[PDB]
């Protein structure tokens, strides 16, 4: 069947190269949303933080 | 001597302070993880630089 | 040769057997104190076990 037969072997080889990078994408999360406002937050939140009121 | 000084490492870790049996549930890409703690609660915590 | 000026080659075996048999009493020394250690630590792996 070599004419379809090799081609069609071929293409599950690109299938796992793709799988693969959903993976290597994957890899940089770091998704931590609190923006521009909230470093002021930090300085702030630190005394909270060694506060027994909370 | 392969004897005596062998059970004096072995004291150390006796006196753990404990650890637990935990499955991640899923991965952070920060080289945090979710770790329910499997009779306990969920917890996402850094990993060993062995993993 | 081998047998002619024999008391020049007697003189030196002699001689470096001789420094060495001081120094061959401090192996023995050795013998006295691992005698000693092995009772030392047959108390300490009771004590290990303890």
């Amino acid at each position: 069947a070599a004419p379809y037969a090799a081609k069609l072997k071929q293409t599950e080889n690109d299938l796992k190269d793709i799988e693969a990078r959903i993976k290597e994408k994957a890899g940089v999360k770091e998704s931590d949303t609190g923006l521009a406002p909230s470093h002021l937050w930090d300085i702030m939140g630190d005394r909270q933080r060694l506060g027994e009121e909370h | 001597n392969d004897k005596v000084r062998f059970i004096k490492d072995e004291l150390r870790l006796l006196q753990e302070p404990g650890s637990y049996v935990g499955e991640v549930i899923k991965i952070v890409s920060d080289k945090k993880v979710l770790v329910k703690v499997q009779p306990e609660g969920k917890y996402i915590v850094d990993v060993a630089k062995d993993i | 040769n081998n047998n002619s000026a024999l008391s020049n080659v007697n003189s030196d075996i002699y001689f470096k057997l001789k420094k060495l048999e001081k120094e061959y009493e401090l192996l023995t020394l050795q013998e006295d104190y691992i005698k000693d250690e092995q009772r030392h630590l047959k108390r300490e792996l009771k004590r290990a076990q303890e």
